[PDB]
């Protein structure tokens, strides 16, 4: 009911360079070579996020071009929709008060100035700024995941201040996301000579 | 700390004072145990010299002295104490051709104990530490092999 | 020669070599180097803005690219407060720092110094994914008569009491709910069922802090190689191969700057070593790496005989480069006063690396290599032996301690 | 199929002796062996500067520090005690010798070959092939130094292979008085008459004992070469001494009683006179942790002294001449002994006597 | 002996504080420990 990750999950904590050095710490994380949520709602499931929540979409030919991550929709606080033109960063809603989930006829959709691609993504935001994680490698297994190991690395620390929990997404006019709850865990991590993460070992998973 | 001001500020400034003079007595009885830990050791190695070089006679080299030890003497000092060493040196050397065996009659002979010298005309036997000759005689020689 | 005297408490010194202070060179300068995005911007325009779009629907600008008379503002000096525990006191002033945030509200005036986590309303409960993520030291301040008006604005609240638990510091929009419920009154009265409003009263002899502020936003990030961002000064032309107090990108020192070659990954805010001191800094203008190379320093060791009959004392530097303050260079350091020859005695004075000195004849210290001893070689032969003739008798003497006093 | 197993000890191998009232055994044949043991001699020095490490360069500290006392002056002297006694113990085990002798052109010694051992003029560094492998196989400024040592290995190799050379040309007279030449096979009589055996089976047998003391010279090579475990005790002294040394650096990164640890945001944004009790609680608590170091420092200093003087005892006594000590010079019965020089230690090489076969007689 | 347990009493408020200080426990503990395995040592060189 719980499969593995294996090497999946890693991401750099804080940014200061180190050349040939072994490293420890310890911060939210989804737990390492352990029981990881094989989504058994048996995979497209809809979770809120609590403190934590790890993302990887399984998006080819962009059938969603559109990510909507609405929290509550009390018409008062707010629903930030980022889609990058990989130049500019939407900050607007859609919330006057307009249906929230459009369809394709083969609810607004402005924009705003600011498997060979995998796209994985990290949702964490500090004290206002929000953390965005990416990264793109190719697979070969049609069906899950790899054993094999990578590093995720962050984009942008956009300061506004807002939540994200229970969302869903589609189009607008003309996937295995494997929610992994973050945990704190102590981790120790390896650096190459030329200051690239090679290796990772968890703490707590066995003697 | 004894008649100059109130208990309820002074109270909260005496204690500094009382809990800065104590490690200063901890240091010092720390480098006392480590001294007389060392000193020990010291003694222990005064007393085997003694019992090895004055009640008896040693055979370890350089020992009691340097050269052949032959007698000592100790003498008493403050909190110390001195020995007297007595050693045998030699002093004047020469040296001639030797030889390791002998062969007369076809059997071979060995020094029973000392060494084969020749002056080049004669052959005599002397001892390894003070040269004095002597007749090669068979009373102190024995024959074995061929 | 008279520091010896005085660090040894005595009118006469004898001969040997004793260790008097340390040298340390000296800083010459201070130097505030740091990057150059060429603007200042979001200062006056940011902190205090004039129409508040809806928090529901917030419109993010890139506010930059603007020069005003700032200086005006900020050129006071009453910045008193410190307090934030731990860190030693040497550095702080010169740092470009990341975070800050804060609340503008119309608190309960019954409750003006409880601006604290644990409370609801659509700001205090419920807007944002915030860990518990608090580095700095607290800042906060007060405006009436140039922006607000006396009487508060009503947009966002935080208290200290309700009908129960409050949801603290999830201040997550989703709208989860901390239960510590038993049984629902529904909205009517009852059996143990309080009344939900409550009389506190809007009162101006109340408490003060009904009043309005806002509060500010600000874009820095943290990052691991190359990147080109902070530093908000006119910065002189960075002096090189100096050692010279330096200011990068908000954490001062003193050095060396030179070059480097490590190649990198284009994101970065800092580079720090292994001994958790900064390794390398990155260039201010152009996308280089700069390293950082400590100021020199060692002690000082006074070489001389005794002074019964001669006053002439040498000087001898430890682990100094000679071209960096007679003079001859050693593997052991700097020495000066002494004199090199071409011969070889015993040890006098013994110096380190295989050199001893002594006073010789017209006299002066002079610096020599080891000399072991004389040599001997002996004429081996398959046939050869030796034989002593005469003796001799000698005595020694040796001394041993056995113990010492006793106190209590 | 592997797997982990727990067992019950065993002492060894059970034996039995024929025990009788007229029965007795003798040995019939010999063989030779070679030994190895390796010792520590010395230990690395370093220094560190008290005001600049505790303060921090702050004259605002410095004005107040001096309220205390004389402590971190006492505790100079107390590290330059231990600075002294390394060159001390260094010196004194070496030191023995007082003239130079070298080995004559001519390699004649009756079959004998001495070249793994004896000096190699052709190197730049001259040492023999086996001080080659012993090379070969051994492997920030917050106010702490290291200091040179007074001697090098340029003058060590030339004591060790004086000392060498003495020996194989004139036995024990050099250890006692001045040098006499005299042939290595009547050397070699001498010793074999000591040992308790009429010096003619020497003469009756000294090409098959050529022959097994240079194939043993070549086994003992090979050995060392092949198995590097030996030279653990050698290792954990200086790694010892450098996990300590960072473990002090690292100690400064602490919050020591206030909140945090670093030395920088106390007095340039605040009022002055503010952080008294807080500073004097971080200098007080940076001071305490400075004696536990020097302790340790003295402790193993102590120990290494004991150390070096068994290893001086040892060489002078089995080099110089002939040990009658049972075990003391390697197991078995003694007959020669060689030392080799080393980083921070001493090698020696033992030469050992021991019976073969066996017959029963009554 | 245990630093932790013998100095907290099992608080999680005393043991949070403690790291304040350091890791000094952990080299005692390590010195502990260097001295129970020489016993071993001297007991199995003199008879064996």
């Amino acid at each position: 009911a719980y499969t593995n990750s294996f090497t999946r999950g890693v991401y750099y904590p804080d940014k200061v360079f180190r050349s040939s050095v072994l490293h420890s710490t310890q911060d939210l994380f989804l737990p390492f070579f352990s029981n990881v949520t094989w989504f058994h709602a048996i995979d497209n499931p809809v979770l809120p996020f609590n403190d934590g929540v790890y993302f990887a979409s399984t998006e080819k030919s962009n059938i969603i071009r559109g990510w909507i991550f609405g929290t509550t929709l009390d018409s008062k606080t707010q629903s930030l929709l980022i889609v990058n033109n990989a130049t500019n960063v939407v900050i607007k809603v859609c919330e006057f008060q307009f249906c929230n989930d459009p369809f394709l006829g083969v609810n607004c959709t402005f924009e705003y100035v600011s498997f060979k691609n995998l796209r994985e993504f990290v949702f964490k935001n500090i004290d206002g700024y929000f953390k965005i994680y990416s990264k793109h490698t190719p697979i070969n297994l049609v069906r899950d995941l790899p054993q094999g190991f990578s590093a995720l690395e962050p984009l942008v620390d956009l300061p506004i201040g807002i939540n994200i929990t229970r969302f869903q997404t589609l189009l607008a006019l003309h996937a295995a996301y494997y929610v992994g709850y973050l945990q704190p865990r102590t981790f120790l991590l390896k650096y190459n000579e030329n200051g690239t993460i090679t290796d990772a070992v968890d703490c707590a998973l066995d003697p | 700390i004894l008649s100059r001001l109130d208990p309820p500020e002074a109270e909260v400034q005496i204690d500094r004072l009382i809990t800065g003079r104590l490690q200063s007595l901890q240091t010092y009885v720390t480098q006392q145990l480590i001294r007389a830990a060392e000193i020990r050791a010291s003694a222990n190695l005064a007393a085997t010299k003694m019992s090895e070089c004055v009640l008896g006679q040693s055979k370890r080299v350089d020992f009691c002295g340097k050269g052949y030890h032959l007698m000592s003497f100790p003498q008493s000092a403050p909190h110390g104490v001195v020995f007297l060493h007595v050693t045998y040196v030699p002093a004047q050397e020469k040296n001639f051709t030797t030889a390791p065996a002998i062969c007369h009659d076809g059997k071979a002979h060995f020094p029973r104990e000392g060494v084969f010298v020749s002056n080049g005309t004669h052959w005599f036997v002397t001892q390894r530490n003070f040269y004095e000759p002597q007749i090669i005689t068979t009373d102190n020689t024995f024959v074995s092999g061929n | 020669l008279s520091e010896t005297k005085c660090t040894l408490k005595s009118f006469t010194v004898e001969k040997g070599i004793y260790q008097t202070s340390n040298f340390r060179v000296q800083p010459t300068e201070s130097i505030v180097r740091f990057p150059n995005i060429t603007n200042l911007c979001p200062f006056g325009e940011v902190f205090n803005a004039t129409r508040f779009a809806s928090v529901y629907a917030w419109n993010r600008k890139r506010i930059s690219n603007c020069v005003a008379d700032y200086s005006v503002l900020y050129n006071s000096a009453s910045f008193s407060t410190f307090k934030c525990y731990g860190v030693s006191p040497t550095k702080l002033n010169d740092l470009c720092f990341t975070n800050v945030y804060a609340d503008s509200f119309v608190i309960r005036g019954d409750e003006v110094r409880q601006i604290a986590p644990g409370q609801t309303g659509k700001i205090a409960d419920y807007n944002y994914k915030l860990p518990d993520d608090f580095t700095g030291c607290v800042i906060a301040w007060n405006s009436n008569n140039l922006d607000s008006k006396v009487g508060g604005n009503y947009n966002y609240l935080f208290r200290l009491f309700r009908k129960s638990n409050l949801k603290p510091f999830e201040r997550d929009i989703s709208t989860e709910i901390y239960q510590a419920g038993s049984t629902p009154c529904n909205g009517v009265e009852g059996f143990n069922c309080y009344f939900p409003l409550q009389s506190y009263g809007f009162q101006p002899t109340n408490g003060v802090g009904y009043q309005p502020y806002r509060v500010v936003v600000l874009s820095f990030e943290l990052l691991h190689a190359p990147a080109t961002v902070c530093g908000p000064k006119k910065s002189t032309n960075l002096v090189k191969n100096k050692c010279v107090n330096f200011n990068f990108n908000g954490l001062t020192g003193t050095g060396v700057l030179t070059e480097s070659n490590k190649k990198f990954l284009p994101f970065q805010q800092f580079g720090r070593d292994i001994a958790d001191t900064t390794d390398a800094v990155r260039d201010p203008q152009t996308l280089e790496i700069l390293d950082i190379t400590p100021c020199s320093f060692g002690g000082v060791s006074v070489i001389t005989p005794g002074t019964n009959t001669s006053n002439q004392v040498a000087v001898l530097y430890q682990g100094v480069n000679c071209t960096e303050v007679n003079v001859f260079q050693t593997r052991a350091g700097c020495l000066i006063g002494a004199e090199h020859v071409n011969n070889s005695y015993e040890c006098d004075i013994p110096i380190g690396a295989g050199i001893c000195a002594s006073y010789q004849t017209s006299q002066s210290i002079i610096a020599y290599t080891m000399s072991l001893g004389a040599e001997n070689s002996v004429a081996y032969s398959n046939n050869s032996i030796a034989i002593p003739t005469n003796f001799t008798i000698s005595v020694t003497t040796e001394i041993l301690p056995v113990s010492m006093t006793k106190t209590s | 199929s592997q797997s982990i197993i727990a067992y019950t000890m065993s002492l060894g191998a059970e034996n039995s002796v024929a025990y009788s009232n007229n029965s007795i055994a003798i040995p019939t044949n010999f063989t030779i062996s070679v030994t190895t043991e390796i010792l520590p001699v010395s230990m690395t020095k370093t220094s560190v500067d008290c005001t600049m490490y505790i303060c921090g360069d702050s004259t605002e500290c410095s004005n107040l520090l001096l309220q205390y006392g004389s402590f971190c002056t006492q505790l100079n002297r107390a590290l330059t005690g231990i600075a002294v006694e390394q060159d001390k113990n260094t010196q004194e085990v070496f030191a023995q010798v007082k003239q130079i002798y070298k080995t004559p052109p001519i390699k004649d010694f009756g079959g004998f070959n001495f070249s793994q051992i004896l000096p190699d003029p052709s190197k730049p560094s001259k040492r023999s092939p086996i001080e080659d492998l012993l090379f070969n196989k051994v492997t920030k400024f917050n106010g702490l130094t290291v200091l040179p040592p007074l001697l090098t290995d340029e003058m060590i190799a030339q004591y060790t292979s004086a000392l060498l050379a003495g020996t194989i040309t004139s036995g024990w007279t050099f250890g006692a008085g001045p040098a006499l030449q005299i042939p290595f096979p009547m050397q070699m009589a001498y010793r074999f008459n000591g040992i308790g055996v009429t010096q003619n089976v020497l003469y009756e047998n000294q090409k098959l004992i050529a022959n097994q003391f240079n194939s043993a010279i070549g086994k003992i090579q090979d050995s060392l070469s092949s198995t590097p475990s030996a030279l653990g005790k050698l290792q954990d002294v200086v790694n010892q001494n450098a996990q300590a040394l960072n473990t002090l650096v690292k100690q400064l990164s602490s919050n020591f009683g206030a909140i945090s640890s670093v030395l920088n945001d106390i007095l340039s944004r605040l009022d002055p006179p503010e952080a008294e009790v807080q500073i004097d609680r971080l200098i007080t608590g940076r001071l305490q942790s400075l004696q536990t170091y020097v302790t340790q420092q003295l402790i193993r200093a102590a120990e290494i002294r004991a150390s070096a003087n068994l290893a001086a005892t040892k060489m002078s006594e089995c080099v110089l001449g002939q040990s009658k000590r049972v075990d003391f010079c390697g197991k078995g019965y003694h007959l020669m002994s060689f030392p080799q020089s080393a980083p921070h230690g001493v090698v020696f090489l033992h030469v050992t006597y021991v019976p073969a076969q066996e017959k029963n007689f009554t």
